[PDB]
């Protein structure tokens, strides 16, 4: 946490073609990782 | 042992690698054995928090920027403490820091949301307080033969009324 | 523009002929690569892969279907 | 990020890995031509774009009318004559920027105040 830049490296086990099913493992790690809170609350404000 | 010596080899390294090579090498090796006991003091091999903080003090050795951390470890910063630190945001270096709270701030007044202020007027008074710091708005409802609304906000207690 | 172009060639004395020119035919190279054919194209256009395979064409003449016209001759 | 096209057919070369010396074959899969690449860098996604701002200067700009005059100069050239217009990437999300062109110098300049 540290880095003036801050990176995640990741690569597939394995037991060609690589690059589409990279592209689709990326997509599902951008789209359905939750990190915190509770689904369908979106940007939350607070006033005073 | 195995994770004792392999994080004392680390440590050993990082000292010998650093622009002072100390010739104090058992000392700065009882350095190494004396921080490898207090940050065992956590848990000791029972906890993979350990190894998170080994990450955090082994990066933060080598990251450069900072390389002054080498020395200063090297001429003190007792290590018991830095068992109980945590406090790598708090650590090399200070730009880093200084950007960090600057971040912080701004984030905070990101946060906090829209607040729409009503501009007032003095010239009635409250329905239910009955003091004068009225604010309105304008705007006609119903069909054309009338004219507008005229709207009322009171703001000493926070009333809502209206006036034909 | 057919028709508004026309042909002005010197000859060998130097004789400017004048024909006017009435067609214009286009051409293009064809299967100068091995091309693929409609149903085993079906096949792999189907929404059957999530992606069809990198060298798919390549694999195929490793496998020594569907030879170019310069290799049948 | 760019493409690269087979020259012996106009057909973008695709990646495609050599299995033992561990090189970039940009191979075309049209033909059979093959190419080797230069950085291992082969997909990029920009999740984030903020770029266009400045977008469409033709080189002659100063022959519309509707655009407002004013009176800065140009620091290349000093002219007092210029042509001023909005940020052209209309985002809900962008700024009050003005990007002065000269007709003079042909040349653009913002007024950035950071
Ligand atoms: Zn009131
Ligand atoms: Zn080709
Ligand atoms: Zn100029």
């Amino acid at each position: 946490d540290n880095d003036e830049k801050l990176i995640i490296r990741c690569r597939v086990v394995r037991p060609a073609e690589e690059d589409h099913m990279l592209k689709k493992i990326e997509n599902t790690m951008l789209e359905n990782i939750t990190l915190r809170g509770v689904e369908n609350i979106e940007r939350v404000v607070m006033m005073k | 042992h195995k994770l004792r010596d392999q994080v004392l080899k680390a440590l050993y390294d990082v000292l010998a690698k650093e622009s002072e090579h100390p010739p104090q090498s058992i000392l700065h090796t009882a350095k190494a054995i004396e921080s490898e006991m207090n940050k065992v003091n956590n848990c000791d091999t029972n906890e993979a928090a350990y190894k998170a903080r080994y990450r955090i003090i082994y990066s933060n050795v080598i990251s450069k920027n900072n390389p002054d951390l080498k020395h200063k470890i090297a001429n003190g910063d007792i290590t018991p403490e830095f068992l109980a630190t945590c406090d790598a945001k708090d650590l090399a270096p200070a730009p880093l820091k200084q950007k960090i709270e600057e971040i912080a701030k701004q984030n905070l007044y990101n946060a906090q949301g829209a607040t729409i202020e009503r501009s007032v007027t003095d010239r009635f008074t409250c329905g239910k307080c009955k003091e004068k710091k009225v604010s309105y708005y304008q705007l006609q409802t119903r069909s054309a033969d009338e004219p507008l609304t005229t709207f009322c906000t009171c703001e000493a207690c926070g009333n809502r009324w209206k006036f034909s | 523009n057919s028709d508004s172009y026309v042909l002005l060639s010197v000859e060998d004395d130097g004789s400017f002929t004048m024909i006017p020119a009435d067609k214009v035919y286009k051409f293009t190279a064809r299967n100068k690569y091995a091309t693929l054919t409609i149903d085993e194209a079906e096949k792999r256009m189907d929404k059957k892969s999530g992606e069809v395979p990198r060298w798919l064409m390549k694999h195929l003449d490793n496998i020594g279907t569907t030879t170019t016209r310069y290799d049948r001759t | 990020t760019t493409f690269r096209f087979c020259r012996d057919c106009n057909n973008m070369l695709y990646p495609r890995e050599d299995k033992e010396n561990n090189r970039l074959l940009f191979e075309c899969r049209t033909c059979s031509y093959v190419e080797e690449a230069g950085s291992p860098l082969v997909y990029r996604h920009e999740l984030i774009t903020n770029i266009g701002e400045t977008a469409g200067v033709v080189q002659d700009i100063g022959s519309d009318p509707t655009l407002p005059r004013s009176d800065r100069e140009c620091p290349k050239c000093h002219s007092r004559e210029n042509v001023f217009f909005q940020s052209q990437q209309r985002r809900k999300d962008t700024s009050m920027v003005l990007f002065f062109v000269c007709l003079s110098c042909s040349h653009i300049f913002t007024s950035d105040q950071k």
